[PDB]
């Protein structure tokens, strides 16, 4: 909780391969 | 451009061209070597 | 309206999918701009209403695929898209 | 961003300019956005590390 967006340009963000809750 | 008397050079005249479609093809009418050139804008296709 | 078009307002010239617009702004404003300092919405000049702009779909295609030493089948990913519309 | 061109929009060069100086503008503007791209590249790589 304590830690925190259209681009038509070709900047994309790629989600991790590891899901957060492979990580828990 | 057809006018008799132009002003001279000190006392130009100014002119407003507005509300009015601008149609260039009978500029070339004009005395056939008439300097026709353009700063910004190529004098070619002023008509779009 | 609604399908990607090559458009030209005035002499503006773009390409992309032309919308009606709920955009409300004040009737002397004419065109509207964006983040980026693009044109994204626009007045008609023969009537006075107001269309959104819209880039076309796009987007990234990558190919999956096992060593060609072994076999020849691909699979294909769209990157960032609801294949139902594609 | 210009870049020193006579305007910011693609489209905008090639409907008021002929070819001749509008491969001029066109490359200003081309090769001032790929250097732009290039630093971002070169610190994303720094931060990387």
């Amino acid at each position: 909780n304590k830690v925190t967006a259209q681009k038509f340009k070709g900047l994309t963000v790629l989600p991790p391969l590891l899901t957060d809750e492979m990580i828990a | 451009f057809n006018a008799t008397r132009f002003a001279s050079v000190y006392a130009w005249n100014r002119k407003r061209i507005s509300n009015c479609v601008a149609d260039y093809s009978v500029l070339y009418n004009l005395a056939p070597f008439f300097t026709f050139k353009c700063y910004g804008v190529s004098p070619t296709k002023l008509n779009d | 309206k609604n399908k990607c078009v090559n458009f030209n307002f005035n002499g503006l010239k773009g390409t992309g999918v032309l919308t009606e617009s709920n955009k409300k702004f004040l009737p002397f404003q004419q065109f509207g701009r964006d983040i980026a300092d693009t044109t994204d919405a626009v007045r008609d000049p023969q009537t006075l209403e107001i269309l959104d702009i819209t880039p076309c779909s796009f987007g990234g295609v990558s190919v999956i695929t096992p060593g060609t030493n072994t076999s020849n089948q691909v699979a294909v990913l769209y990157q960032g898209v609801n294949c139902t519309e594609v | 961003s210009k870049f020193g061109a006579i305007s910011s929009v693609l489209n905008d060069i090639f409907s008021r300019l002929d070819p001749p100086e509008a491969e001029v503008q066109i490359d200003r503007l081309i090769t001032g956005r790929l250097q732009s791209l290039q630093t971002y590249v070169t610190q994303q790589l720094i931060r990387a590390a």
